[PDB]
RNA sequence: CGGAUCCGUAACUUCGGGAUAAGGAUUGGCUCUAAGGGCUGGCAGCCGACUUAGAACUGGUGCGGACCAGGGGAAUCCGACUGUUUAAUUAAAACAAAGCAUCGCGAAGGCCCGCGGCGGGUGUUGACGCGAUGUGAUUUCUGCCCAGUGCUCUGAAUGU
RNA sequence: CGUGCCUACCAUGGUGACCACGGGUGACGGGGAAUCAGGGUUCGAUUCCGGAGAGGGAGCCUGAGAAACGGCUACCACAUCCAAGGAAGGCAGCAGGCGCGCAAAUUACCCACUCCCGACCCGGGGAGGUAGUGACGAAAAAUAACAAUACAGGACUCUUUCGAGGCCCUGUAAUUGGAAUGAGUCCACUUUAAAUCCUUUAACGAGGAUCCAUUGGAGGGCAAGUCUGGUGCCAGCAGCCGCGGUAAUUCCAGCUCCAAUAGCGUAUAUUAAAGUUGCUGCAGUUAAAAAGCUCGUAGUUGGAUCUUGGGAGCGGCCCCUUGCCUCUCGCCCGAAGCGUUUACUUUGAAAAAAUUAGAGUGUUCAAAGCAGGCCCGAGCCGCCUGGAUACCGCAGCUAGGAAUAAUGGAAUAGGACCGCGGUUCUAUUUUGUUGGUUUUCGGAACUGAGGCCAUGAUUAAGAGGGACGGCCGGGGGCAUUCGUAUUGCGCCGCUAGAGGUGAAAUUCUUGGACCGGCGCAAGACGGACCAGAGCGAAAGCAUUUGCCAAGAAUGUUUUCAUUAAUCAAGAACGAAAGUCGGAGGUUCGAAGACGAUCAGAUACCGUCGUAGUUCCGACCAUAAACGAUGCCGACCGGCGAUGCGGCGGCGUUAUUCCCAUGACCCGCCGGGCAGCUUCCGGGAAACCAAAGUCUUUGGGUUCCGGGGGGAGUAUGGUUGCAAAGCUGAAAC
RNA sequence: GAAGACGGUCGAACUUGACUAUCUAGAGGAAGUAAAAGUCGUAACAAGGUUUCCGUAGGUGAACCUGCGGAAGGAUCAUUA
RNA sequence: UUUUUUUUUUUUUUUU
């Protein structure tokens, strides 16, 4: 069951039971980490980088081939986003919906969806302030949104 | 759809304490207007003085004229029509007598055949109508 | 959403017993559920069972005898001090000949009959008969 | 009553007021105390403003000491208010007034002046304008009559 | 004495939706009482603990101890005696009186018991104890029986018995005894301070005028009258149903019965019955009840996962995980580090009696009480034994148990443990003794350098969030375009009717209506395609086209790693109508006008026509806002569909000629709107795959209803320009 | 070492004012209940003779009528090429 | 197309 929808469908992914990479792809941890640094310098989302290594380089779930999660691989040499992606995409769409209400200041549906999006933002912000990845006095009104697009 | 967690005793007590008021017996037991609105002051009996002798109608499936006494109360000061029970006893009641009165079956309601009289005469001049009825003493 | 998965297991057991089917699937797994079915098995009300070991959370498949009238969970997991069992006895067990209560003692998931001898008491998981 | 300080301020309401509402206390002289600053030196030394708060003493209860200077409340009618008027009897409830309506007119026009000319005025203007009236803030309302009396539109429609 | 207890200075704090602050109480608080499955609910004025006050309220001396009141001072309110000059008063101590009421005892006797005070064996005590009143309540308990003889109203063992009755029940206003024994009448003991009462004993004391049981009731509930006489919807009875109007099973009387019994009726508060206040343990489609929908904090609930099989020994201990350390202190223990930390249990103390449970005990029984019981012919100048135990919510203390449920640690290493360097600081022993100088050393700290750890991050919820990418949809907004039709106007031809009805009339009509033909203008509206189809949180959304952001589902070996669900307060949308500005005004049309119909129409019918219907701005927040079904999650039958993705299928068909998406056909998966069937199971039923998984009752959570009316009314508060909305009672 | 006095503090009371609570008089108005027996109609239950009902406005002796948008608790679970 | 109203209470129950 989704949150802000009656739609309770199932569109998921399912990892297999089998652990680390089967036979082919003679590609050790060092080469994988060098690939992921060269991609993160080009600055893609880790969600995107998983898809790139899945489709091009034939890399499975990277937890198996490296032993370590990809954002931990990212942070341990410090190519960090410094604003995490799961908040970043919500702020990125909230900026656009604010702008859309401004040039169409009658769109009640977009107004309601803006309220839902800001609610999701406050939920994830309380989560990140609990798990201490963010400064505790972090706020979000308008200007932080317009800056950190 | 109740609430059943271990830490919900406050919600249960507050909701039950709110929903207890809608019962009629509880609200007239512990709301002040039932006590300070009726006569008798919440007591069993009261004394009074005969003001006049009143005959009143009965209901429609059973038609008669019931015999009652209007009473100034000693205690409160409210006027009351009170029903006088038996065959005689209207002759046994005279004008301006000390009369002890009580209720009938429940104080919020009258008897079925009687429209608006809620009260029953027990004694007149400290002598019961029972004794006045089956040959006992006198007025 | 998903809370007190013992109830989710035992309502599936109850529906399968009322329908009359042979074996049930239960998608969560707890040590609570495993020791609960261990007590039920050792007292003989169910048959042999088997735990499909998913890497995430397994699935229990239980062969059914057909004796189970009713199994269930008391919801908030009440504490029970000893010399307060007899309330729950008269309130839950259908008779004084059968029926069982699953206490949670400090020395394991025990039974109503083992608990009065071991002299422990503790929290109620559920009941079955 | 009246200044000031310190308290406290209702009903009603367009929520801005009412309101210095109503009602109290204090106020002198003389001794102090505390606070409120500037300029200099590698936190310290020199130099100054007139204000506020508090304390004691004390005068024959006396203290805005003269001068200066709001009686107040409860209600009703009318007018929204400020404004203006019968100089030499009226100051208003009258007058205007914003607001609300109504009507004429697209410039060879409206409404006017002029003895006269396409002479003036509105017009160095153009319907969110000009011209002519009615009513008079807001709030809520604007009923019923085209018979009379006006006004207007129509057709050589057909009598005069 | 400690303290904002008070002064001065300084800081600006403290509490609250986990109910602060403020009102009410016909509220003194507990130990307790009533009420019986269990859980509770209602009282606790009152004999024990503690607090407060002596008419209100203020002050104070003495004294170890008081804001004392049977001590004092003044005021206020009462009130006594006054020679009018002044005095004394404080019963909510004991009796007693007035008033008040529905509501309550004798101006008694005694310090003999209990204890208390003083100088003290002796005084004093309305504290107390005894008597009198006492149907508050309780215990035990005759009220005339009892066995008889006889008559049988006749049942029974059974014999043709028309009865043997070695049994019987009962009426005997029948007799006879025991003349049983008691209540009263009184001697004498005892009892007691003095009596009284009880027990004991003497003398009286019963044959239906006895020495006399009433209270209610007799239609159903509800045991017991279709007995009799009066009474005539009158009287009256009846807690409700109901009876009574000429035959009353119900009124009034009599007779016979019924129930409890020295206690029955009544009124009222209150408990169970009431699973009609529901935590165990209620309802919410239709009876009362799911808010219009959604977000949202406080509250409440929150997936899984981290210590195991064994061994020894019979018939509880150690480990292969099972308490770590330090051996400083007196191989091991004593001792000590000694806890991440509670919730939960089992201990153990701890506490106050009386009450309740309950042990013992013949108070003649019992309610009670805590006593008593033996031998001894007085002689034993005596013995034995008890005055138990339990229960004592919650909170606090103590030690075992680690499952359940939260919390702890190491991720920018500022880890864990062992052993060094170097800096820097001091403590007491010993150099016979005092002191000084320098150490070893003991402890803290600081600093640097390493080696060492299997060196450190549970996996990815048919939980969730987000990225992704191919489509999807009357989803939303802005702009654009199109289409008839309506209405009006302009002309053109023809011609007397045209509208409009149940039938007509109001109205337009030779000043040419309606009708046809062309054209223009304005505004509203998007038919047919349109369905038990889609989408939206709902209210809602239908001409083409573009732009703008947004979303579901599906696919995913993508990412994050518990971020989750429901939510008081708070918040965004929210049809029609309505209100305030601005623009225009096709059709319809409240109000209003007429014409007809009817007894009357102000109603339905028709003609005209106002506001509104349209758009742009703001407000109002309501509806049969309906599936009359809160939300999330799981399980429990089938079948054919249909919409949208995804997958499989040398079936068919369109390109040009592979190739793909196109169009059908076949089938599968996901979730959506639905439907047929059924004994899934339910419910009062209609009916429902949820309204099921419910007396076998407990997945989480919000809002709610408690007979109908009064009534969503009054009255307060609050929002609104107004209409009104929100909250919301009682008398009766 | 008495009477008395300045000043301080405690504070009895009395007056005045405010706030709050409880009743409580009131011309008249408007409502409900009794209540069955009166006058005027006949809105509702059957297509109640105009289907009913819900909101929101306007009017009318009276119940009521109409406007606009909904529902079926409707009198339709269906209308084909 | 019509088409409205019409006192008030009188009504109790079995054995096999
Ligand atoms: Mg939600
Ligand atoms: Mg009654
Ligand atoms: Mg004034
Ligand atoms: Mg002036
Ligand atoms: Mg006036
Ligand atoms: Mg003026
Ligand atoms: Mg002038
Ligand atoms: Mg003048
Ligand atoms: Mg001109
Ligand atoms: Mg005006
Ligand atoms: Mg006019
Ligand atoms: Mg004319
Ligand atoms: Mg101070
Ligand atoms: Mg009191
Ligand atoms: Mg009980
Ligand atoms: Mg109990
Ligand atoms: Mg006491
Ligand atoms: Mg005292
Ligand atoms: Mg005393
Ligand atoms: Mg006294
Ligand atoms: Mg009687
Ligand atoms: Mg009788
Ligand atoms: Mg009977
Ligand atoms: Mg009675
Ligand atoms: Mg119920
Ligand atoms: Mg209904
Ligand atoms: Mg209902
Ligand atoms: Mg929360
Ligand atoms: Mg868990
Ligand atoms: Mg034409
Ligand atoms: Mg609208
Ligand atoms: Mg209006
Ligand atoms: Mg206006
Ligand atoms: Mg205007
Ligand atoms: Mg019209
Ligand atoms: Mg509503
Ligand atoms: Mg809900
Ligand atoms: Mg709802
Ligand atoms: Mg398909
Ligand atoms: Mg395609
Ligand atoms: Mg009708
Ligand atoms: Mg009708
Ligand atoms: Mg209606
Ligand atoms: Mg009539």
């Amino acid at each position: 069951g989704r949150m802000h929808a009656p739609g309770k469908g199932l569109s998921q992914s399912a990892l297999p039971y089998r652990r680390s990479v089967p036979t082919w792809l003679k590609l050790t941890s060092d080469d994988v980490k060098e690939q992921i640094y060269k991609l993160a310098k080009k600055g893609l989302t880790p969600s995107q980088i998983g898809v790139i290594l899945r489709d091009s380089h034939g890399v499975a779930q990277v937890r198996f081939v490296t032993g370590n999660k990809i954002l931990r691989i990212l942070k341990s040499k410090g190519l960090a986003p410094d604003l995490p992606e799961d908040l970043y995409h919500l702020i990125k769409k909230a900026v656009a919906v604010r702008k859309h209400l401004e040039r169409n200041r009658k769109d009640k549906d977009a107004k309601f969806r803006l309220i839902l999006i800001e609610s999701r933002i406050h939920r994830l912000a309380r989560y990140y302030k609990t798990k201490r990845v963010l400064p505790p006095n972090w706020k979000y009104e308008s200007s932080t949104a317009s800056a950190l697009v | 759809g109740k609430c059943r967690g271990l830490r919900t005793a406050r919600k249960l007590r507050s909701h039950r304490r709110d929903q207890k008021w809608h019962d009629k017996q509880y609200k007239k037991a512990h709301l002040g207007t039932a006590l300070k609105a009726n006569p008798f002051g919440g007591a069993s009996h009261a004394k009074g003085i005969v003001l006049e002798k009143v005959g009143v109608e009965a209901k429609q499936p059973n038609s008669a004229i019931r015999k009652c006494v209007r009473v100034q109360l000693i205690k409160n000061g409210k006027k009351i029509t009170a029903f006088v029970p038996n065959d005689g006893c209207l002759n046994f009641i005279e004008e301006n007598d000390e009369v002890l009165v009580a209720g009938f079956g429940r104080k919020g309601h009258a008897v079925g055949d009687i429209p608006g009289v809620r009260f029953k005469v027990v004694k007149v001049a400290n002598v019961s109508l029972l004794a006045l009825y089956k040959g006992k003493k006198e007025r | 959403v998903r809370m007190n998965v013992l109830a989710d297991a035992l309502k599936s057991i109850n529906n399968a017993e009322k329908r009359g089917k042979r074996q049930v699937l239960i998608r969560p797994c707890s040590k609570v559920i495993v020791r609960f079915l261990t007590v039920m098995m050792k007292h003989g009300y169910i048959g042999e069972f088997e735990i499909i070991d998913d890497h995430r959370a397994g699935k229990i498949v239980v062969n059914l005898t057909g004796r189970l009238n009713k199994c269930g969970v008391i919801s908030p997991r009440f504490d029970v001090q000893l010399k307060d069992l007899e309330k729950w006895q008269n309130n839950l067990l259908p008779s004084r000949q059968f029926g069982f209560i699953v206490l949670t003692t400090s020395a394991g998931i025990m039974d109503h009959e083992e608990a009065r001898r071991k002299h422990t008491g503790g929290k109620i998981l559920g009941f079955f008969f």
